[PDB]
């Protein structure tokens, strides 16, 4: 497509629900009217910057699969948080 | 362990198929 070959597959709307699945996957919101909160509002950036990353890093769609599904394994792995998150 | 694993990347990997599926609304 524009930005990479893969491009045409993953739309901005496509892109906001992954940065979504980031923000869940590492942080279960309890209410997405959370997000509100700066702290949220922090993940947000952290999870939109992150996936904007990847978008650029990733040569074809399965890669940028791959390394954010990594990404997000890693930030649990290493930060473990999931169940703590609200806390 | 190994269904977290599994669950954790597939939440992700999800997505595109969740979203072609529920082509409705």
């Amino acid at each position: 497509g524009v930005r990479k070959g893969w491009h045409e597959h993953v739309t901005q709307d496509l892109r906001s629900h992954l940065v979504h699945k980031l923000v869940q996957a590492i942080f279960p919101t309890p209410d997405p009217a959370a997000l509100k909160d700066r702290r949220m509002e922090n993940l947000v950036a952290y999870a939109k910057k992150v996936e904007g990353d990847m978008y650029e890093s990733a040569n074809s769609r399965d890669e940028y699969y791959h390394l954010l599904a990594e990404k997000i394994y890693k930030i649990q792995k290493e930060l473990e948080e999931k169940r703590r998150s609200r806390l | 362990k190994e269904k977290r694993i599994k669950e954790l990347e597939l939440l992700l990997m999800s997505t595109e198929n969740e979203l072609k599926g529920q082509q409705a609304l």
